[PDB]
């Protein structure tokens, strides 16, 4: 009785009777204790996270503190983690989860009455969609609510049934399927490719769709992507985040930033705002934003001047000869009064092709320190048709004998050429400060004569010479462009960038000195984290090398402690293991891989409203008249040379093409080229509306490609799905705008083309709204699945802590069932077809060295149309339709056959396959018989892990072993001692396990040394996959040289002319003004997913918010969370406004990816609901950006291809007045004044 | 009307009184987590310091003023507090605390049920019980008229004698209500109810008045238990 | 001369990196029912700003804490016994769900039904949690100033900023943020207790972690102005208060609360830390409140001194609690390295969970410098928040032991540098601020290395002393409703007996 319990206890009194020991009951402390109490805990995640169950439901989440500790002189990884990742339990049970299958009610009335008069799902779907009534009647219907219950039974079919019919008639790459960051989720992401790999169907990319990949990367080292590990970050004692906000976005690695402070390492910030980065550092710059490359040359300019020439360094010195293409040798061309830098001399320019008679004309040549003439080693051309050749040793490619390339022919040049340098420091907007010199730049370089082996002669000069000539160094040669201090207004000097950033020549001037000084005291040990802030704009190619020079003049990259670490949305390492998984190369090669930038710029017609002509994006050295058209011709153009994909590829179903040319008496092969030519078969890019040109179905999963990542969100909505749109402006025909001369006009635009979109989720989010069909899908806590990344080398699993609740289902189950219905409904549609597939010319693959002089494009009769070469390769693949599921869930033969690889390297893994068999079991029969299977995620899994060469170190030693051929060096040594491990996903599940060094990247899993991007190429001589084999300085392909980016030089933010023609056209009364829009990654999810969570949005503003600075809210009567509309020719959001401080005058943010369904009331200038953040952009691709078959600049799924830059954007910013929300509540409000 | 006097005035006190006690305890032992005042305030605050305290401070006058008139026998201090004094001390004293009371009572409740944020999260019995108080304050002010019609204290007499009855256990306590006016028997019957919704209310918080408080040491450890 | 253990918290500000995490982990699994839902036991502020309750550091408003009459003694600012049950029928002081925010939730369901033929897109428009009415517009929420999101104008209204010519800061070069992640301070002299009519708050002997017991608490709601941290947030659905409980389910068993275990940065240290809980009035009542943090120093005891282990045996402190109290990280940065300061010691409550502060970009001026006393690195004089500012915070004022801390930091920061680049021994820096080799080399090891055995070091609270483990690990759990738990006479109305006992008594003696 507590009743009793009172009439009861007071112990001793302490500090003095001001306090009271009482010896009472405690019992009622069991109801807290009652609460932490759970069933058990699963591990599930790149941050493995402990899942707790409690009465049978998923409670809540931590991180996993149980990673394998790094060396004792490094902190560990624990926990790990962030706040959008601690909330994702709230997903599970809440009320935005999608329980069952939807579908448009609209379109499901249609189905079941088509069904009722054709027993037949194909004859039923061709039905309605052939009838433009009733297509247009539910696509119309796509965001507009409806949505009713179905079941899996009804959507599967209906979807199977939308497949057969569209390849059956369109051709299999009218189907496709978009899903990104494949590391997140490997198997995941896996399903949806490998059914659409297996029919036909298109996989676009995503890394060069959200912007994430660096160009200057492929560039500079013919590597997509290979960064320092974040643990690698405590081996630097001098680190710059520039762009970079990495507390706020790389949150879980962030403490190896704020705990290498304490080792005595200085940090520098860099943003032109207070980023939250800032607050970590020792200094903080703040340049004009999109002005940083300025900054970057000066910096480099001053490490030159102060670290090569002046006092030159012994171990910068001996980097840059070693290791970058400096020393090559540059060809100058001949103008009106001055030089131009044109290709590089190739072996084969000399009479006796310096005894290379293998690939003479892809091989770079320098100068010994004897002032003889040599092709060194590592070059492109000793990578394919010869062995043993393809190393860094510093060798005589000739006579196999160490020699010395020098740098400067100063010194012992014949003459002093005068070479002309562009210069676009002068152009601009009015919103940045400008610098005018002269278009173009000419400087004295030291030249030299040869004879070239046709009789003509020439004039030859170093990338060395060349780069210190592009900084404006004096060099002796009494040089009116360079400079004489760096108070000297001249091409980059501190002073010159102090004009255009805004940062005191001062603060460059010390910087540069300490960074590289620290790298000289370390030996490369200076190391520059740089993010989104200058990877996201038009000219990031320009940012990137920027930072990247200085990084090499400082002989830091391939160094523990000292690099470029590019790090943004992750990294799948054991790529060779899944690639076949995900794209079925085990069953049939090749798949239909597909850039999205171009794919959407295409047919989401943003094409259409272009403003940036490529003319005003010429070098003022270049042909004006040789680079005519629209960027879509540009585009159009690299498709039909081989250099860039194609989706569709030709305009006539590839299914049909094999039994016209059996009736032409010739293979399928010959006869598509002879049409090719003759007009017969065009590519589908040169009619993307003609009716049979653009894609039918889309899939879409772990993407919210329509209310995230979907650049020109509007113009999407409008062109691939067909419903109402805020687009403001007028299109080429409207205004009048001249024609592509690659690409048929029409003054109204095809719309509405997307037959069917079926989207996958957990959670209905904006792309789910405007979408057919709605899957419901299982969260991360209910399935099996893989993990790795870039920031360390553990692989970790996902976990189904409880089974998908509801109708989910796993990703993986969802396309198993969607390939086994397709396989019964496409009987007597599709059987064992003949595919005719274009190709686009491969990096890494001996095709890389396609045209090595010029550009020949073989429509204009330059050349001969040449499968591989000056145009794609046109394959035959076999489809076996009605065994699709059957292939989908058993690992293909092709393996066993062909063998597997990867990066250029290929070896045999038949043991790994005998392995599979005995972990999976296979096939009692069918057309897959014997095969092992591949029933559920984990036997993927398993597939991937027994495959892959960083998870097999069996696989790892032949992997080696393979490489080691082409560079005449044993690397088998990285993985000989770790040949017997085996990571099981069984195995990952009790504790993350640590990766195998593999050749598929250049960092290494060791004990003594972090993993750092380029370490394998530093220290074991192993090449870089670009022209010269070195870091590439010297960009000699023709559209890089008329681009004006042969060398870095700076170029202003561009303009996208979307504000002027709609300002002040609809005004509601408040004062309107353009501002630069800039849209980070936030702080409250990733990307869009937890843009809906309640945590999130509680933590936050409640719902989308913009920040804008404190001035320009006042000039606008702006006070904080006023609604407020951005818009401009593109379209319009709605949102409040977060002002502040922080944010430079001048200046506009709205942390990306809030989307369309939380909070969003109708807008005053579309009267729709008020848009996104893409609702302003559009997507604006740039030709450096599409060159192909050249090297480094060959294709590759996410190596290469336009970007989705968008920082360079400007809008419309007003607060708004009527504040409706279109919902018939009567709840309206108005804001005053 | 005999019957319904007997029950009301001879039974129904002892079935509220029996409630009252024992349902007190049943859920002081069985309902701890139950057991609070259940502010609103925060939710709240305009206009809660006044009516909350004018409510408060009234209905403590009441009480006391109820407490020593009734349960007071007369031979202590016959001579000095004669029963017609304490009429006239309960007419005015009581009756001042009566409108304070009233006002803070109906202030309340107007909040209660016309201020969105505590009337979506209050519950039923917190109406119930606030309209049946604020009733029942009404109808105590309503007794003073009558009772200015028995000056000399006969009305009030009659009334003491019963309570003194019930609470000493005495049969026939009815009795002593002869002739009373009306008036008065709704008071006792609605008064005697609020017993017996007592232990099912919010009202179990005035067993917790904080009087140990004044006399506690600040800090309070417990022990291992 | 009582000792008395706690484990004790230590959050290194330096390493803050303001992401939140710890909030959440809280929030999913202590406050995520309704009544609590805008309660956030571990909430992070950005600074400047007024936090959250809004002002809350705002005493004069709000009335926490303590205040020391003229004749030396004691008193809650809210007021004496008397004062203090005279405010009870309407504390004035109590702040309301609007100082919060209103807790909000969407309408995802209209994305789902969504009837066929809508005119718009359909939405999810806000709906309060507390009335259930849709709500025009969100216009607070509990981290709404997150990042310098507002007017400085409003932001500067920070507390912190009294007696600080603030104008400089509105400057964009000028520019500075931090962050100030807090739960409740378990203090040694705890307002809350000293303000709750009931008796229902107590802190606990062993471990010292402060509870509001909730069979006892009342809902008198006058302990939530008693806090001057805030920390208290009473339930609007149940009727009483509810506060971080230090975790100390997991706490009992030795593991580290789940907002440090969780801590992305790797800021935050668990250490035992042993006290003379005779000496908290003394120590707290001390005249100048600029003293109150060196004499909560001196109320902490020596854990390797013989005379403090055989008082603390003497007194009943657990071996393992001694043992793990000689190792504790806590210790070794409030005491020895002085790194650690308490947070508002000018409330006088002795609170237990301190902070390192932190360092910043130096501030901004004409040149691009010379070389400090540290080299490259920054010399405290140039750090960019102003220590004033962060002395308002944590020292009652009193700059001198923030700069010590800082100039500490600063100074090993020196010393490695020398140590990991040039390769030589400098300590220069070091003899500067009166530190050895060694200290910083232990320091390093901690605040950088900080692994996970070196962060947490908690023991367990020995739950098997003065009770009866083996009969509980046998029954406890059986939730059936025995009727019998938290009473200690045994008679009982229903006629139950408690399922985790035994009632047949042995014979056998
Ligand atoms: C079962 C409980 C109660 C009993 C037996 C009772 C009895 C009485 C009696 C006999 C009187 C008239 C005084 C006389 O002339 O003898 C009275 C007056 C009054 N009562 Fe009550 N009462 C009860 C409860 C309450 C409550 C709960 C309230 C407050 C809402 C209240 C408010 C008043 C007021 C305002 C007056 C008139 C002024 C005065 O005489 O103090 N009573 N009550
Ligand atoms: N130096 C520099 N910083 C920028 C620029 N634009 C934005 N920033 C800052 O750098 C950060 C980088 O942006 P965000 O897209 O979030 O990048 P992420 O961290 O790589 O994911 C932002 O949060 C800004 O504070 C820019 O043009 N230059
Ligand atoms: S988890 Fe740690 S680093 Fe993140 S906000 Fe909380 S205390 Fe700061």
């Amino acid at each position: 009785s507590k009743f009793l319990d009172r009439f009861r206890q007071k112990g001793e009194t302490f500090a003095d009777g001001h306090g009271q020991l009482l010896n009472t009951n405690r019992d009622w402390e069991d109801g807290y204790r009652q609460r932490w109490q759970h069933d058990k805990i699963v591990r599930s995640t790149s941050c493995s996270w402990k899942i707790y169950v409690k009465n049978g439901l998923v409670t809540w989440e931590t991180q996993q503190t149980d990673y394998p500790r790094t060396r004792p002189d490094l902190p560990n990884h624990e926990p790990r983690g962030c706040p959008r990742g601690a909330s994702y339990s709230w997903y599970l049970y809440s009320a935005n989860r999608l329980k069952y299958p939807m579908m448009r009610k609209r379109l499901m009335k249609m189905w079941r009455e088509a069904k009722a008069l054709h027993s037949d799902p194909v004859e039923a779907w061709a039905s309605i969609i052939e009838d433009a009534d009733k297509a247009k009647s539910f696509k119309q219907a796509r965001g507009r609510g409806g949505f009713v219950r179905s079941s899996w039974q009804e959507v599967n079919e209906l979807i199977a049934a939308s497949n057969v019919y569209t390849i059956k008639n369109y051709g299999p790459d009218r189907v496709a399927g978009f899903s990104p960051i494949p590391a997140m989720s490997m198997v995941s992401y896996a399903s949806g490719a490998r059914y659409l790999s297996l029919i036909g169907g298109t996989c676009l990319s995503f890394y060069d769709w959200y912007c994430d990949l660096p160009p200057a990367s492929p560039q500079t080292w013919g590597e997509q992507t290979d960064v320092p590990e974040s643990a690698d970050w405590y081996n630097s004692s001098y680190i710059i985040a520039w762009g970079s906000n990495v507390p706020q976005t790389r949150t879980p690695d962030a403490h190896f930033f704020t705990e290498v402070r304490y080792k005595g390492t200085k940090t520098v910030a860099v943003t032109p705002d207070y980023a939250e980065i800032a607050k970590l550092c020792d200094l903080w710059l703040a340049p004009k934003q999109g002005t940083d490359a300025a900054m970057a040359l000066a910096m480099g300019h001053v490490m030159l001047r102060e670290f090569h020439l002046d006092n030159p360094s012994q171990y910068f010195t001996d980097y840059v000869r070693r290791y970058t293409d400096m020393p090559m040798l540059v060809m100058l061309e001949e103008r009106d009064g001055y030089y131009a830098a044109g290709r590089m001399l190739r072996a084969a320019d000399l009479v006796d092709a310096l005894g290379q008679e293998n690939n003479p004309e892809w091989k770079t040549v320098a100068f010994n320190t004897n002032g003889e003439m040599v092709a060194p080693n590592g070059s492109i051309g000793f990578r394919w048709g010869e062995k043993g050749k393809w190393n860094l040793e510093q060798r005589d490619g000739k006579t196999g004998e160490e020699t010395e390339l020098q740098l400067s022919l100063l010194g012992s040049q014949d003459e002093i050429a005068e070479v002309g340098f562009p210069y676009f420091g002068g152009d601009g907007t009015e919103h940045f400060n400008k610098v005018e010199l002269e278009n173009v730049l000419l400087h004295k370089l030291p030249v030299k004569r040869l004879q070239l082996a046709d009789g003509s002669t020439a004039l030859v000069t170093t990338v060395y010479d060349l780069t210190l000539a592009n900084y404006g160094l004096e060099r002796g040669l009494n040089d009116v462009n360079c400079a004489t201090s760096y108070d000297d207004v001249k091409a980059y000097t501190p002073a010159w960038a102090e004009q255009i950033t805004g940062v005191s020549r001062s603060q460059i001037i010390r910087i540069a000195r300490e960074f590289a000084d620290n790298a000289d005291k370390t030996h490369g040990r200076s190391m520059i984290i740089v993010g989104a802030g200058l990877n996201h704009w038009y000219h990031l190619d320009m940012n990137y090398r920027g930072l990247i020079n200085m990084l090499i003049f400082c002989g830091c990259v391939g160094q523990s402690g000292g690099g470029w670490a590019h790090y943004v949305g992750e990294k799948l390492r054991p790529q060779t293991g899944w690639q076949p998984l995900a794209f079925a190369l085990d069953w049939q090669r090749p798949a239909r891989h597909m850039n999205s930038t171009s794919y959407f710029y295409n047919h989401s017609s943003q094409w259409r409203y272009e403003t940036v002509t490529a003319e005003e994006l010429l070098s003022p050295m270049a042909d004006k008249s040789r680079y005519t058209g629209h960027l879509i011709d540009f585009n159009v153009r690299a498709e039909r040379m081989g250099w860039l994909p194609s989706a569709p590829q030709l305009g006539t179903n590839p299914l049909t093409i094999a039994g016209e040319a059996e009736k032409a008496g010739m293979n399928p092969v010959d006869y598509t080229v002879k049409s090719l030519k003759e007009g017969s078969i065009r590519f589908a890019a040169e009619q993307p509306e003609n009716g049979k040109n653009h894609p039918r179905n889309l899939f879409i999963w772990r993407s919210n490609l329509l209310g995230s990542s979907g650049k020109g969100h509007e113009f999407m909505l409008k062109y691939l799905l067909g419903t109402e749109h805020g687009i403001q402006g007028k299109d080429l025909g409207q205004q009048g705008g001249v024609k592509p001369e690659e690409v048929d006009w029409q003054d109204n635009g095809l719309e509405g083309k997307l037959d069917l979109v079926v989207t996958l989720d957990f959670r209905l989010s904006s792309t789910c709204l405007y979408s057919d069909i709605i899957l419901p899908t299982a969260t991360w806590y209910e399935k099996d699945d893989m993990n790795t990344s870039d920031m360390h080398p553990f692989i970790h699993p996902l976990s189904a802590a409880v089974d998908p609740a509801w109708e989910a289902k796993s990703d993986w189950e969802i396309y198993k069932a969607i390939a086994k219905k397709f396989s019964e409904v496409c009987v007597g549609h599709l059987g064992k077809e003949t595919d005719i597939v274009t190709l686009p010319i491969q990096h890494d693959s001996a095709a890389e060295l396609a045209q090595p002089l010029d550009v020949k494009d073989w429509k204009k009769g330059e050349c001969d149309l040449i499968p591989g070469k000056t145009a794609p390769h046109i394959m035959v693949v076999e489809r076996d339709y009605p065994a699709t599921y059957e292939r989908f869930t058993s690992i293909g033969p092709l393996m066993e056959k062909i063998g597997n690889g990867g990066k250029g390297i290929a070896w045999n893994t038949q043991s790994e396959m005998d392995l599979l068999r005995k972990l999976n079991y296979t096939k009692a029969e069918g057309p897959a018989k014997g095969q092992p299977m591949l029933n559920t995620a984990i036997d993927a899994a398993e597939m991937i892990l027994t495959l892959a060469p960083e998870t097999n170190g069996q696989v790892a030693v032949k992997a080696w072993a393979a490489l080691s051929e082409f560079t005449g060096r044993d690397h088998t040594h990285l993985a000989l001692n770790k040949e017997d491990e085996k990571i099981r996903f069984r195995d990952i599940q009790a504790q993350p396990r640590k990766i195998i060094s593999s050749p598929t990247w250049s960092g290494l899993e060791d004990e003594h040394v972090s993993y750092n991007a380029g370490y394998t190429n530093v220290h074991e001589l192993i090449p870089w996959r670009t022209l010269s084999g070195r870091q590439q300085l010297y960009q000699d392909h023709q559209w890089m040289r008329d681009f004006g980016e042969s060398l870095l030089v700076y170029r202003p933010p561009i303009d996208t002319r979307s504000v002027k023609e709609v300002i002040g056209q609809k005004s509601n009364g408040n004062q309107e003004k353009a501002l630069n829009f800039l849209t980070p990654h936030q702080k409250w999810g990733i990307h869009s997913t937890y843009s809906d969570n309640l945590l999130m949005l509680t933590l936050g503003r409640g719902g989308p918010v913009v920040w804008l600075s404190e001035a320009d809210a006042k000039d606008l009567g702006i006070a904080d969370n006023d609604w407020i509309e951005v818009f401009n020719s593109n379209g319009a959001l709605t949102a409040r406004a977060v002002v502040s401080q922080r944010v430079p005058a001048g200046m506009t943010m709205m942390y990306h990816a809030q989307e369309r369904i939380v909070n969003l009331p109708g807008s005053e200038i579309t009267q729709q609901r008020g848009g996104i953040h893409n609702s302003v952009t559009r997507i604006t691709p740039k030709p450096t950006h599409m060159i192909g078959g050249y090297a480094h600049l060959a294709y590759g799924f996410n190596y290469y291809g336009t970007v989705g830059s968008n920082r360079d954007e400007f809008v419309v910013v007003r607060k708004m007045k009527n504040i409706d929300w279109l919902d018939g509540e009567g709840n309206d409000q108005v804001q005053e004044s | 009307m005999q019957f319904l006097n007997m029950f009301f005035f001879d039974i129904y006190p002892y079935i509220a009184g029996a409630v009252f006690l024992i349902g007190s305890w049943l859920r002081y032992d069985y309902g701890q987590y139950t057991w609070r005042a259940a502010s609103s305030q925060m939710l709240d605050r305009k206009g809660m310091n006044l009516a909350s305290n004018l409510f408060h401070i009234g209905i403590l006058g009441i009480f006391v003023g109820h407490f020593f008139g009734m349960l007071t026998p007369h031979w202590m201090y016959e001579a000095w507090l004669p029963i017609e004094v304490k009429q006239k001390m309960a007419m005015f004293a009581g009756g001042a605390s009566g409108v304070l009371c009233l006002i803070g009572g109906v202030l309340l409740l107007k909040r209660r049920l016309f201020s969105p944020r505590v009337r979506a999260t209050t519950t039923g019995a917190d109406i119930l019980i606030l309209s049946l108080l604020v009733i029942q304050c009404a109808l105590g002010l309503l007794t003073i008229p009558f009772s200015a019609q028995h000056m000399d204290g006969s009305e009030m007499m009659k009334l003491v004698g019963w309570a003194q009855s019930v609470v000493t256990f005495h049969g026939g306590a009815s009795q002593h209500l002869d002739g009373v006016a009306f008036i008065f028997r709704l008071h006792l019957v609605l008064g005697m109810t609020l017993f017996l919704l007592f232990p099912f209310s919010r009202l179990i918080h005035i067993w917790s008045v904080p009087v140990e408080y004044l006399t506690r040491k600040y800090q309070l450890v417990r022990a291992r238990h | 001369m009582k000792i008395r253990s706690q484990v004790g918290m230590v959050l290194n500000l330096d390493k803050c990196i303001g992401c939140h995490t710890c909030s959440v982990t809280c929030k999913n699994v202590w406050t995520s029912r309704e009544g609590v839902e805008y309660a956030w036991f571990n909430n992070v502020e950005t600074k400047p700003g007024q936090g959250f309750p809004t002002d809350w550091e705002n005493q004069e408003k709000y009335k926490g804490g303590w205040i020391r009459k003229i004749n030396g003694k004691l008193q809650p600012r809210m007021g004496n016994r008397a004062m203090l049950l005279g405010k009870i029928f309407a504390n004035p002081h109590l702040p309301g769900i609007d100082d919060y925010y209103e807790p909000f939730d969407f309408d995802y369901q209209n994305l789902h039904t969504a009837p066929e033929g809508s005119k718009s897109q359909p939405i999810a428009r806000p709906r309060s949690l507390i009335t259930g009415e849709r709500m025009a517009k969100i216009e607070k929420g509990p981290n709404w100033e997150d990042d310098l999101g507002g007017e400085f104008d409003k932001l500067a209204k920070d507390k912190n900023f009294d007696n600080i010519q603030k104008a400089m800061y509105s400057q964009f070069e000028n520019t500075f943020m931090m962050y100030l992640p807090r739960l409740c301070e378990h203090c040694l002299n705890p307002a809350c207790v000293a303000t709750c009519p009931s008796g229902a708050i107590y802190k606990r002997e062993e471990d010292g972690i402060v509870l509001i017991d909730q069979d006892k608490c009342r809902g008198w709601r006058m302990c939530i102005t008693g806090c001057p941290y805030k920390k208290i947030y009473f339930n609007w659905k149940s009727g009483k208060s509810e506060k971080c409980i230090f975790c100390y389910p997991r706490i009992e068993a030795g593991q580290p609360t789940v907002c440090s275990e969780t801590c992305v940065g790797r800021i935050r240290y668990l250490g035992v830390l042993l006290y003379d809980a005779d000496a908290i009035e003394r120590a707290a009542s001390t005249e100048n409140e600029k003293d109150l943090y060196q004499r909560q120093l001196d109320v902490f005891l020596d854990p390797n001194d013989p005379k403090v282990i055989e008082q603390a045996i003497k007194d009943g402190i657990p071996l393992s609690v001694i043992e793990a109290a000689q190792q504790s990280p806590v210790y070794k940065m409030a005491m020895e390295w002085k790194l650690a300061l308490p947070l508002h010691p000018e409330y006088r409550t002795l609170p237990m969970v301190w902070y390192v502060p932190p360092l910043s970009p130096i501030q901004s001026a004409a040149d691009a410098g010379e070389l400090g006393s540290n080299g490259i690195l920054p010399d405290v004089e140039s750090l960019r928040i102003p220590v004033q500012y962060l002395a308002n915070l944590l020292t009652a004022g009193d700059t001198k032991p923030v700069l010590r801390a800082l100039k500490r930091m600063l100074a090993m920061r020196h010393y490695k540098r020398a140590e990991t680049v040039d390769g030589k021994v400098d300590t220069r820096a070091l003899e500067e601020v009166g530190l050895t080799e060694a200290q910083a080399q232990e320091m390093y090891r901690y605040l950088a290395i900080a692994n996970y055995e070196d962060r947490f070091v908690v023991p367990s609270s020995h739950r098997e002393l003065a009770r009866e483990a083996f009969p509980e690990k046998n029954g406890c759990g059986f939730t059936f409703g025995d009727g019998c738990h938290g009473s200690d006479t045994k008679f009982n109305l229903f006629n139950s007996r408690r399922i985790d006992a035994i009632d047949v008594t042995s014979k056998t003696e």
